DNA sequence: CTTGACAAAAGTGTTAAATTGTGCTATACTGGGAGCTGTCACGGATGC
């Protein structure tokens, strides 16, 4: 039923692999291309990368590495056309070494295609992963780029080792940025992986499951109780709302979930009910006093007014704020005593 | 599968333009490879083939 | 409501201590893998 794997995995098969003879071409023709790319930074004075990939624009498509980055990137008449202008004034001895170039480019793309069939077989004993199979795989290739342009042939090694070597990284790498729902950062994962690790390791000699006193007594120096629990706690992932239940097929998990994030019908009266009678236990005080305390409180403009700025507004200093609004409390104090309306709303 | 055409002072195309039926290819429009494809630029050889090719 | 003196609350600048992000390891490693059955009726796309 037309399976996502078997499409790649017969898509690296059309490829052969590369002997000897074929790895040692590939990559002395790569680097080949780049020193001839240093040496055309000279020529024109540009950078690096900067003609590295004007190379690329006139090889793995055309219209199509620059129309899609997103957005905004470079402009493709402006920073890309003027520079293959640019460098067609040149004579001979510097022209080829843009062929050179180019040639390395697709040598690039031969070896990290030839060294595929490796990268696949690497994903494989990483499955069960936060990700699937191609998922895996994929960003496994990407260490494979990183590992060709790091490669060097000759220290005679088989590219096979130093490949494998980022692969088996990008995948690790691949994981700690996916894995859980949340996201957890590198060294995270990293002392987690170390105590399932120890946990694995003591279960199996002693015949049972540590302590958090044990786990961290074998985990050195720092590790107490209270650490090891803690980062357990953040071990965990979240649980899906889909979750089923029981015998029942029907009953989910997230309609036993309710919203206190939002007034319960009960509060928004009983909020309304504080704000009025609130408001007409204030009209039995001074026009000023009854007025500061609603602009102390932020009943007014919603913030707190500091009795500087209370006084400021009413000419008078700050002490005299002060006095208005403990004796005006009082003075409520003395009514709410007797009517005990407000005498609620005690929590 | 393709048409040699052997030049001699540079050329004014790169390996992976198209073609053309005698269109400039190398030395100031010395040789016009006549035919549709792919043209290679071999500088080893010295000479500058076109396969057989649509654009398709 | 006022004037000055002060504790505490809250501010603001620099720094010590954590937390977080990135990179590389070159002997040679070169196409995964798990399978699951005792429906049933019908309606449409597709194949003889």
């Amino acid at each position: 039923t037309s399976d996502p794997v078997r499409q790649y995995l017969h898509e690296i098969g059309q490829v052969p692999l590369l002997t000897l003879e074929e790895e040692i071409d590939l990559a002395r023709k790569v680097e080949e291309g780049m020193e001839a790319i240093k040496k055309l930074s000279e020529a024109t004075g540009l950078d690096q990368e900067l003609i590295r990939e004007v190379v690329r624009a006139k090889i793995l498509g055309t219209a199509r590495i620059q129309k899609i980055p997103g957005l905004k990137e470079k402009p493709d008449p402006k920073t890309v056309e003027e520079v293959d202008g640019k460098l067609k004034s040149l004579p001979k001895e510097l022209k080829r070494y843009l062929h050179i170039a180019r040639e390395g480019e697709a040598a690039r793309q031969h070896l990290i295609e030839a060294n595929l069939r490796l990268v696949v077989s690497i994903a494989k004993k990483y499955t069960g992963r936060g990700l699937s199979f191609l998922d895996l795989i994929q960003e496994g290739n990407q260490g494979l780029i990183r590992a060709v342009e790091k490669f060097e042939y000759k220290r005679r090694f088989k590219f096979s080792t130093y490949a494998t070597w980022w692969i088996r990284q990008a995948i690790n790498r691949a994981i700690a940025d996916q894995a859980r729902t949340i996201r957890i950062p590198v060294h995270m994962v990293e002392t987690i992986n170390k105590l399932s690790r120890t946990a694995r390791q003591l279960q199996q000699e002693l015949g049972r499951e540590p302590s958090y006193e044990e786990i961290a007594e074998a985990m050195g120096p720092g590790w107490d109780a209270k650490r090891v629990e803690e980062t357990l706690k953040i071990a965990q992932e979240p649980v899906s709302l889909e979750t089923p239940i029981g015998d029942e097929k029907d009953s989910f998990y997230g309609d036993f979930i309710p919203d206190e994030n939002l007034p319960s019908p009960v509060e928004a009266a009983a909020q309304s009910l504080l704000s009025e009678e609130l408001e007409k236990a204030l009209s039995k005080l001074s026009e000023r006093e009854a007025m500061v305390l609603k602009l102390r409180k932020g009943l007014i403009d919603g913030r707190e007014h500091t009795l500087e700025e209370v006084g400021a507004y009413f000419g008078v200093t700050r002490e005299r704020i002060r006095q208005i609004e403990n004796k005006a409390l009082r003075k409520l104090k003395y009514h709410e005593s007797r009517t005990r309306k407000l005498r609620d709303f005690l929590e | 599968k393709a048409r040699v055409y052997p030049f001699e002072d540079d050329v004014e195309v790169t390996t992976g333009d198209r073609v053309a039926p005698g269109d400039v290819l190398a030395d100031g429009g010395k040789v016009k490879s006549e035919i549709y494809g792919r043209v290679e630029v071999d500088l080893v050889r010295n000479v500058v083939r076109v396969v057989e090719s649509y654009d398709i």
